[PDB]
RNA sequence: UGUACACACCGCCCGUCGCUCCUACCGAUUGAAUAAAGAGGUGAAAUUCUAGGAUUCUGAGAA
RNA sequence: UAUCUGGUUGAUCCUGCCAGUAUUAUAUGCUGAUGUUAAAGAUUAAGCCAUGCAUGUGUAAGUAUAAAGACCAAGUAGGAUGAAACUGCGGACGGCUCAUUAUAACAGUAAUAGUUUCUUUGGUUACAAGGAUAGCUUUGUGAAUGAUAAAGAUAAUACUUGAGACAAUUCAUUCAAGUGAGUUAGGAUGCCACGACAAUUGUAGACAAGUAACCAAUGAGAAUUUCUGAUCUAUCAAUCAGUUGGUAGUAUCGAGGACUACCAAGAUUAUAACGGAUAACGAGGAAUUGGGGUUCGACAUCGGAGAGGGAGCUUUACAGAUGGCUACCACUUCUAAGGAAGGCAGCAGGCGCGUAAAUUACCCACUUUCGAAUUGAAGAGGUAGUGACGACACAUAUUGGAGGGCAAGUCUGGUGCCAGCAGCCGCGGUAAUUCCAGCUCCAAUAGUGUAUAUUAAAGUUGCUGUGAUUAAAACGCUCGUAGUUGAAUUAAUUACUUUGAAUAAAAUAAGGUGUUUAAAGCAAAACAUUAUGUUAAUGAAUAUUCAAGCAUGGGACAAUGC
């Protein structure tokens, strides 16, 4: 999507009864400015919270770090 | 007896009556179980111009 | 899955394995509101329409006096015991009665052939004091 | 909830009022004004409970509608006027002056004052902005708007007010060597000397303060209220003098 | 919950309704102290169980814990002033060694029989109920009144 | 009435959104007023909290600012020639923000005569053509459906070329 | 040694058919009843805009 | 109290279930001396309502020649007081119910540099003008509503004009300092619209009082929004087309596909989307528990939603208001037959429904709310009446049972596999320990049985914690993705751990305190023989607290490092 990316956060949820964690994930739609041109899929991204910029886009990309490739270099 | 509150704002003196057995108003009197001691709370409305003014 | 991060399968296994509990599944699935003549109610009221006597099981001998009741809330037809000695003569016809359970035994209980309900009032007070 | 709420149930009232849970179904909601709903003590609460001049809400009205109570230098006739911090409370018919101060038990306590020291008040600046026409003004914790102030009067300091004239008498900088009395969370009523002020870029400033007896604790910058400079106070502290006895002493002293 | 006041229980019924070992043991306490019914035995057991639970909780903590020092001293002080625990035993471990007889021997009915004001433990109950016995300054008609050590020598006829 | 709540939409997953409450005044919208070109016609609308919004149904005049000369003049609006959102706004001469309109540069010409002593009928070439042709290009910068007026500015070098090529 | 018998092989036990009662399944009947979504037809009403100016106010204007 | 017992057998050891047991909470049978405290039409029907009340408000300070002022009292601008009426404020708070609702709501948390009223509080900016209107008088209609028509007058802090001299909005350009961060508060230039501080009130309680805009507080308020967190179900596996994003605009108090035009094909899903069920409002909390847990939460308090069903609006600062209005559907009532209002999921009460739930009472004296205000109202609130729902203390009698589980009779009369008892095993075929009675004693006791359900027992749902050769249960076998688990080894985040910050009470635990004890209450006093004084007396530090979020010391065990 144009000037927008989807960021996935992986965290662990603690279930009190079994005293064990379980893996969970949530998708956050964030706005990617054209300043970050080398941003592709799989990169590590730090986002910050701003005013609602769309129906779901309520965050903004502040910095990003490139990571390993998977023969699919899908840039922004 | 017991404690004194000097209350010129309401033009009043109030005491906790401790019975060891128009300006006067008595309220909240109850004895102790088994007779004997009786307690209560008294209302010194001094001048008869507060009593009427400051009295339901 | 006894691991530290294996809480998904451990929690999901108990959900599936709990449905094999006969006593627990019965109280959760939708049958107490359709297949129970009494329903959730502890006691129910109905009209007596027929006086019946059921023979007991093989190792016993005698006739179990009982009544046939038409409940108000649903309209089903049931059979109800008449507790202690000679209490069937106290029960009239086309009158309201209070019907209230039994223990539950092996489901059925004490008038033997499939009866599971006992008359506790006759309009009056009690098919006890009466 | 179509509009503002006008009632206040007793159980929802702020805890440090200590309204008896069986006294009634309602609590006196403090009318808007200088101080917040939970940082204030309504005038009815002060007279009826803390001073026993009145025995019910009927008699509180007779006292206050007689024009006999002065908050600050002005005279208030509102039975639910919000009296919060060291805002002075003067009763000229009884010739006594109190100051609504905190104490170590997270409570509002009336500190007696002399007539000459009931003519002044300490206010904590909250913000300093440029008004229209490049006219600067300061907003105090009381809620006063003050016109052209001294340029050194920054956001987090404290000033001394002359109640009869409204002028500024003395100001104390918010530095790392000045006394402060906490007004917020668990430090409510505690008095110490600021020793460290660490800042986080995003969320809050957290202040480390050392008690007079050597104890140390921490609080948010919001709850800090500078009392004086160089361990010297401009106001008379309550009986405990801002010292929290650590539990065992308080329990033992209540037994005795 | 629906009432703003508070209501609490004071006794609990036993788990196994019918035992011969329990029936005679309770009867020994009833005869020795002249109790109305087994509800008065059960209140003592409940009251004893609460203090036993408190002492058992803090005995598992460290000796110098501030929580233990505050609650342990308070529990012992309440025990001493009630007269249940003699003043020499100032350790929490002695609370666990308490028995229902210690608490029962501090009811006003027991003391006025031991003090000689009444001929029999049953006569003590009748004397108490008839507004005939005074403790210090206030008359008492409840025989379950647990007298403190300070009020112990203040028992006299009306 | 028209509503602006998000309870009638669908979730980001495409699932339908069930209903718990009814419509409320907080999320109330109002019927748009398409400010056409014609005789002056404005209405006062009571908004929330008692404030008043000037709903301009029809307008002819407007105040336009020349950035280079640092002046602002009142001027009659002639035509609407470009709307970047809908072409139907061009035919109906609807006045909205960002609508490139054509106005007669009569007051601006007169001001130039009194200030420089010259007549326009360096400046960008297309600006001169608008002066001699009697129709200069300006962009509306106010919200006529809210403020009740047409406030704008005369287009200049880089903005003029982009909008002129669009026509 | 084997056992499914312990009244102990005169043991125990299987299935079809006939009778009575109960529960549930398929079943032609464009079966029936109730309730809620979807589409479409007709569509009161109040608001927004537009035309109207009965009246009444100043000596054409305003409402 | 970290507890088990009867029942498969000729007898034994097991798996395993049935029954017994205790506790809660709902109904009911029998029974009942007191005092304190206390739930009470939710379950079924958010079904229907007769009647009565539940929202009004006046001080010296808005307007009063009432033909009102023998009632204080006198009266040339209206003497104190003043009914009704215009004007102002309020009825958007409070009260009731839980139908709707499955990331919706709610809880903690964070943001508003993305909005913001009302009230209250602190500040800032002509020697006096114009009409008409009610109560008033007069004439009236209609069966009738809180029904209404004409004419004649009369006031304003009602409606207007008008000197007294800036402020705030939009736009364009520009100079720029706090804050983590702002072309930001702010200043300058030009322009439009808007435009004031009553043309106001007490002679008496200059002091007041009132009014318009604009700043700021109240406001950790309201409203949107961020992160994390829900019950069962795969005989629900694919769902979505304003749907996902972009630009421009529109609307709104405001962000925003909230809506429109054009553009692109996106968004969610095995870590359970989209569906379906709920006899589902969420939370604080409640019952029971050795530890872990299981079940419940309509109902004190906080948040949400609704007023028979939808829908649409008016007034106003706040309503999609219903003790406001309009229309449609379903009802109810009056009627003179023409027409008319009404919404008890408000307090009493009535019908129906069901196993299941109270007076058509009195008062604003307590708490507090509203109002022109010390005074008036308040079915909010308080007091009283019914009340074996429950809890506490306390007199001297009932309830169930007597084969075992389980304490108690191998007593006597009838009954004769009948009547019956029997929760389970079972007893009864004429000598019944079990039926029906009489006597006796067994348990509890003003309580005690029964029925349904929750919890424990159940190590018969298992994380602590089960079983799989034969009792039920290892896929026919191998490959395999997600998932789970991963050898030793080194002298930037996350996770983990320790301290805190901040965080509503009630409730739980717990500190003090002789309500005569106790359940309670948060007060009372201990002694000062107490006004004096302890005293400026107590408020338990009251601690919690899980899952998230913030800070801090440590880096062993772990994940992503790069």
């Amino acid at each position: 999507m144009k000037r927008t990316i989807i960021v996935r956060r992986d965290y662990f949820h603690y279930v009190s009864k079994y005293q064990r964690y379980e893996k969970r994930h949530k998708n956050i739609a964030v706005h990617c400015s054209p300043a970050f041109r080398q941003l592709k899929e799989g990169d590590h991204v730090v986002i910050g919270q701003c005013r609602p910029l769309s129906k779901t886009v309520r965050f903004n990309v502040l910095k990003f770090t490139s990571r390993g490739t998977g023969d699919k270099k899908q840039f922004a | 007896t017991r404690n004194l509150i000097v209350n010129p704002l309401l033009c009043r003196k109030q005491v906790v009556v401790d019975i060891y057995h128009q300006t006067i108003v008595l309220n909240g009197f109850v004895t102790k179980y088994g007779g004997g001691k009786t307690s209560g709370f008294a209302l010194i409305y001094d001048t008869l111009s507060a009593l009427k003014k400051f009295v339901p | 899955a006894r691991g530290l991060h294996a809480a998904r399968k451990m929690l999901a296994q108990r959900r599936a394995n709990k449905w094999a509990d006969k006593e627990w599944k019965k109280g959760k699935l939708v049958t107490r509101y359709k297949c129970n003549p009494l329903g959730t109610a502890s006691h129910a009221k109905g009209l007596v329409q027929e006086k019946l006597g059921i023979e007991t099981k093989q190792p016993n001998s005698g006739i179990r006096k009982c009544v046939r009741v038409r409940l108000l809330k649903n309209g089903k037809k049931i059979t109800a015991f008449v507790p202690r000695d000679g209490s069937l003569n106290y029960v009239n016809e086309n009158d309201e009665v209070l019907i209230s359970g039994f223990g539950r035994r092996g489901h059925a209980v004490g008038d033997i052939p499939g009866v599971r309900f006992k008359v506790v009032c006759v309009a009056g007070v009690s098919l006890w004091g009466l | 909830a179509r509009g503002p709420r006008h009632h206040l149930k007793r159980l929802n009232a702020p805890h440090h009022w200590m309204l008896s849970k069986l006294g009634g179904t309602f609590a006196p909601k403090p009318s808007h004004g200088p101080h917040g709903m939970k940082e204030c003590l309504p005038l009815i609460l002060i007279l009826r409970n803390r001073l026993n001049y009145a025995l019910n809400g009927r008699e509180v009205t007779m006292i206050v509608k007689n024009r006999t109570i002065k908050i600050d230098g002005k005279i208030r006739t509102d039975t639910r006027y919000p009296v919060g911090f060291m805002d002075v409370l003067s009763i000229p018919r009884t010739k006594e002056n109190f100051r609504l101060m905190y104490n170590t038990k997270r409570r509002f306590c009336l500190v007696p004052l002399t007539a000459e020291q009931a003519k002044f008040k300490l206010c904590k600046i909250e913000k300093r902005v440029l008004g229209t026409g490049a006219i600067p003004y300061i907003v105090t914790h009381d809620g006063r708007t003050i016109r052209y102030p001294h340029p050194e009067l920054q956001a987090n300091d404290t000033i001394k007010l002359n109640l009869e004239t409204g002028k500024i008498v003395d100001f104390v900088k918010f530095d790392i060597g000045n006394t402060a009395m906490m007004i917020g969370g668990n430090g409510m009523g505690r008095v110490g000397v600021i020793v460290k002020r660490e800042v986080h870029p995003g969320s809050f400033e957290i202040v480390h303060i050392k008690d007079a007896k050597g104890n140390t604790f921490t609080t948010r910058l919001n709850n800090v209220f500078v009392i004086g400079k160089g361990t010297e106070t401009l106001v008379n502290l309550p009986l405990d003098k801002g010292i929290k006895k650590p539990l065992l002493q308080q329990v033992n002293e209540t037994i005795k | 919950g629906r009432c703003l006041r508070n209501h609490s229980i004071t006794y609990k019924t036993p788990k196994v309704p019918y035992e011969r070992e329990r029936f005679d043991a309770e009867l020994k306490l009833v005869g020795q102290f002249g109790l109305k019914n087994k509800k008065e035995i059960q209140r003592v057991h409940y009251m004893l169980g609460h203090m036993r639970t408190i002492a058992k909780v803090m005995l598992m903590k460290d000796a110098k814990d501030p929580k233990r020092l505050l609650e342990g001293a308070a529990l012992l002080r309440r025990l001493h002033n009630l007269g249940i625990l003699p003043r020499d035993q100032n350790k929490l471990e002695f609370v666990l060694a308490l028995k229902e007889e210690n608490l029962l021997e501090r009811r006003l009915q027991t003391l006025v029989y031991r003090k000689g004001f009444a001929k029999s433990i049953h006569h003590a109950r009748v004397l108490i109920r008839g507004k005939m016995i005074k403790v210090g300054k206030q008359v008492v008609d409840v025989p379950s009144f647990l007298v403190r050590v300070e009020s112990e020598p203040l028992i006299q006829l009306a | 009435g028209i509503t602006r709540d998000s309870r009638h939409k669908r979730r980001a997953t495409g699932g339908k959104k069930n209903s718990m409450q009814k419509k409320k005044k907080n999320t109330m919208g109002r019927q748009p007023a398409n400010t056409r070109l014609g005789a002056i016609r404005v209405h006062d609308v009571r908004c929330r909290y008692g404030i008043i919004k000037r709903r301009a149904l029809r307008l002819e005049n407007g105040n336009f600012s020349w950035a280079s000369q640092s002046i602002t003049k009142g001027t009659k609006i002639l035509n609407v020639v470009y709307n970047a959102s809908d072409n139907d706004f061009v035919r109906t001469n609807t006045l909205v923000k960002g609508a490139i309109i054509e106005i007669d540069p009569a007051p601006f010409r007169l001001w130039f005569l009194k200030f420089y002593g010259k007549d326009i009928a360096k400046f960008d070439e297309a600006l001169l053509e608008g002066f001699q042709s009697g129709r200069v290009l300006a962009c509306i910068s106010s919200r006529p459906g809210q403020t009740g007026s047409v406030e704008g500015y005369i287009l200049e070098g880089k903005e003029l070329d982009f909008y002129s090529k669009k026509i």
